[PDB]
């Protein structure tokens, strides 16, 4: 009973974020369990079930009737939620096959960026005054960072910064070249 | 359906 | 836990290598994955009770081993680049899937030469006025570029102490040229703090790149410095 | 441990001479499982007899049901013949259609 | 009260090769399975309808269990040989039997999981699922080695979850013989043994499930120090039978009434000559 799922899911902070997997050929024998991927890391437990409805304190898990489907629900996500979700029909009988791993779901998540203020400024090397790097900042989630055209400028994707004890996160990106005409202003355009 | 395989006796 | 060691090797084509596994505490089944760059995790083989007792798609050459005290080998000989991938062990109690529990992983990147690996540069880029007088905030921007193959691990400093919060860093690597297979990489970070903190002097910021590269027994030759596993770093005081 | 089998010889339906039936010797009882068991028409041993897969009771004791096809006459002598470790020579139970 | 139950029995056999492993498996009194190690290429084989339209995986993962067991009953047999330091030119016997029994609310009544040695209890799981119960000091040496590997909790696993499963499934799509009781089909007959006696058999046949009981009356009351019973045998065809008689005086048949208890009838039978 192989799993198949959505190559990714995307979602907003503090919202309910549901991921839904198929297995048609599921047996008697086989049980359901939820792994998530964090980067740097392997695979790590979430939940697991047979034909029961599952509520841990990290996830709930739906089976229906005829489990061959099955739904990971998360219930506020936050961004440190940013991981790969496996879906894994796994054989019950004792020394039968192990756990065989499908593809996966990747789970992104997003801010609601309140009084974005988006904008470009340029800084300087701290031992060079030659080197110097262009950063987009402050702007909403839905913007998209394009990638650099120019073979030699190079522009990295958006990223978000939680300033914890100043309640406050940000959207950035960061834009650089070695030419003799680079300026910011124009980087991200 | 079987029980799976355990340790020897 | 389970206990993966090296966390990140490299080899060249034609090598062989040995990775490492302990199972977690109580548990005595070891099961060993591949896990290339935007794939899951694919089965190699099941080790318990000292014996191969399953195996997936994958010839030869690609052995195991596990000792009376359940640790585990993976052994591969004639090493390709297409075998550059995360490789994961899982263990549990009699061959059983429930409480399956993985490892971190050994990060194997095989080269072709020794000469494709290079470390990373490393450079600290102090916060615009601009942005100090809009905001009230102060963003310091680091630049790891150069570095090959992807082993980098960057954390941020203040003060001697590593800090998390106002940190962002970028998920992936761009790739310096993205036409060659082995193209150097390029990773940004960004730590936002205030302006009144960044006006400081007395403030010390740090950069930190942690750099898994050549080992004490792989032989340079090349005129640059060997890139051996290395700590690179910028830094900036606090500037009134 | 060792266990003599018990013999029960009997049809699967209540005997009427010239109609089809099945003769059934259903032996039990028994510890270890190495058992032979023929069934015999007028002394002679009855060809491709089938029985039953192994299996075993509460107390481990083995049980086998042997059986074929048979048309049973007024005069044809039909028994069972099993050999077994505990039986220094066959025990041979004659069929009695009214048991 | 439904069950699933396994019976397996491995039995070793001196320089003809490797001992052999047969396995069979029930639903109440119906057979479903068998897997014989000495079969041309030895695979799991239905024996009833209800698991014969059970696709290939299922077969495959069956037969994968029983090649498996048979590896590890074939090492039990040969540990089992030193804990007692018997001799390789001897055959001996392991069996085992486990399975579940079906609750009123659909999950576990109980789960059993048990062993004999030539013929003798050897080890059991206790009721609880967690606990074992060794019948001597050998048994001890299997059950510090099942404590250690925690095999209790592995078996409690399959016995509340997994075999109740396969149970509820089977019950279901064997329905319509499984879940439907065959009353008894009842006569008597009568032979003259000596000139003033005569034996009254009552006898039942093609009843299912097996459980029945059979009971000779003669005034009212019980005539069980005189009534000879056979034990319940089967018919061949999934059925039973059984009979119980009693050698009475000629002229006294009339008085003697047989009963007849079973899951078929709504109500208890009484026979008479
Ligand atoms: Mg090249
Ligand atoms: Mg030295």
């Amino acid at each position: 009973a192989k799993t198949t799922q959505p190559i990714s899911v995307d979602s907003y902070e503090g919202q309910e974020v549901n991921i839904t997997c198929s297995h048609n050929n599921i047996a008697t024998n086989d049980y359901i369990t939820w792994y998530q991927q964090f980067p740097s890391q392997g695979p790590r437990f979430i939940i697991q079930g047979y034909k029961t409805k599952v509520t841990n304190e990290v996830a709930s898990l739906f089976i229906p009737a005829d489990r061959k489907s099955s739904t990971l629900s998360l219930p506020r996500v936050s961004l440190s939620d940013t991981a790969v979700y496996y879906c894994l029909v796994g054989d019950m009988d004792q020394a039968g096959t192990a756990l065989i791993f499908g593809k996966g779901t990747t789970l992104s998540v997003s801010s609601d960026i309140q009084n974005p203020d988006p904008a470009v400024y340029q800084l300087r090397d701290s031992k060079s005054s030659d080197k110097s790097v262009c950063l987009f900042t402050d702007f909403d989630s839905q913007t998209n960072v394009s990638q650099s055209k120019d073979s030699d400028v190079y522009i990295t994707d958006k990223c978000v910064l939680d300033m914890r004890s100043m309640d406050f996160k940000s959207n950035s990106a960061v834009a650089w070249s070695n030419k003799s005409d680079f300026a910011c202003a124009n980087a991200f355009n | 359906g079987a029980d799976g395989v355990g340790k020897s006796a | 836990g389970v206990t993966q060691s090296p966390t990140h090797l490299i080899k060249t084509r034609g090598q062989q290598v040995t990775l490492r596994c302990s199972p977690k505490s109580g548990h005595d089944t070891v099961s060993w994955y591949q896990q290339a760059l935007g794939q899951g995790p694919q089965f190699i083989f099941q080790y318990y009770e000292e014996e191969e007792r399953q195996r997936g798609n994958f010839p030869d050459r690609f052995s195991g081993h596990q000792f009376p005290n359940y640790s585990s080998e993976l052994n591969v000989n004639a090493l390709l680049l297409g075998d550059s991938a995360l490789y994961l062990c899982a263990s549990s109690l009699g061959q059983t899937n429930y409480g399956y529990t993985f490892g971190s992983g050994t990060r194997l990147t095989v080269v072709e030469d020794l000469r494709n690996v290079f470390p990373p540069e490393v450079a600290v880029f102090e916060p615009s006025e601009a942005e100090i007088s809009h905001t009230q905030k102060a963003t310091l921007v680091c630049l790891a570029t150069g570095f090959y193959p992807d082993h980098v691990e960057l954390s941020w400093w203040v003060n001697g102490k590593e800090v998390h919060s106002g940190v962002c860093t970028d998920p992936q690597p761009l790739k310096e040229q993205p036409a060659l297979n082995d193209s150097r990489y390029a990773l940004s970070s960004r730590l936002r703090v205030s302006a009144t903190f960044w006006q400081n002097p007395r403030n010390h910021f740090r950069c930190q790149v942690q750099f898994y590269g050549l080992s004490e027994n792989d032989e340079w030759t090349q005129d640059r410095a060997k890139p051996v596993t290395q700590i690179v770093s910028a830094e900036a005081w606090g500037r009134a | 441990i060792q266990r003599t089998p018990k013999i029960q010889v009997y049809s699967r339906h209540p005997a009427e001479n010239g109609k089809s039936n099945f003769l059934n010797c259903y032996v039990s009882g028994f510890h270890p499982s190495d058992i032979e068991v023929d069934l015999l028409k007028n002394g002679e041993r009855i060809e491709k007899v089938e029985h039953s897969d192994l299996s075993f009771s509460k107390d481990w004791s083995f049980y086998l049901l042997y059986y074929t096809e048979f048309t049973p006459t007024e005069k044809d002598e039909y028994a069972c013949r099993v050999n077994h470790v505990t039986l220094s020579q066959p025990k041979i139970v004659k069929w009695d259609r009214d048991m | 009260s439904h069950s699933m139950r396994y019976f397996y029995t491995a039995v070793s056999r001196p320089g003809r090769g490797e001992p052999r492993f047969i396995a069979v498996g029930y639903v109440d009194d119906t057979q479903f399975v068998q897997f014989d190690s000495d079969a041309a290429s030895p695979r799991g084989e239905p024996r009833a309808p209800w698991v014969e339209q059970e696709g290939p995986e299922y077969w495959d993962r069956e037969t994968q269990k029983y090649k498996r067991q048979a590896q590890t009953d074939r090492v039990s047999l040969r540990n089992l040989r030193g804990y007692y330091n018997q001799s390789e030119a001897g055959s001996h016997t392991l069996q085992r039997m486990y399975g579940c029994d079906l609750g009123p609310d659909g999950r576990l009544l109980r789960g059993y999981n048990q062993f004999a040695y030539d013929g003798k209890d050897y080890i059991a799981l206790n009721e609880d699922l967690r606990s074992w119960t060794a019948a001597d000091k050998a048994a001890q040496i299997t059950q510090r080695k099942w404590e250690a590997a925690r095999e209790a909790e592995q078996r409690r696993a399959y016995l509340e979850g997994t075999c109740v499963e396969w149970l509820r499934r089977y019950l279901e799509n064997g329905k319509k013989t499984l879940q439907r009781a065959e009353h008894p089909k009842t006569h008597v007959t009568h032979h003259p043994v000596s000139d003033h006696e005569a034996t009254l058999r009552c006898w039942a046949l093609g009843f299912y499930p097996a459980e029945i009981t059979l009971t000779w009356q003669r005034d009212g009351e019980d005539q069980t120090q005189d009534t000879e019973l056979v034990e319940t045998r089967p018919a061949g065809d999934g059925t039973f039978q059984k009979w119980a008689a009693v050698v009475v005086p000629s002229g006294e048949e009339q008085r003697y009434t047989c009963h007849v208890q079973h899951e078929g009838l709504p109500e208890p039978l009484t026979l008479r000559w």
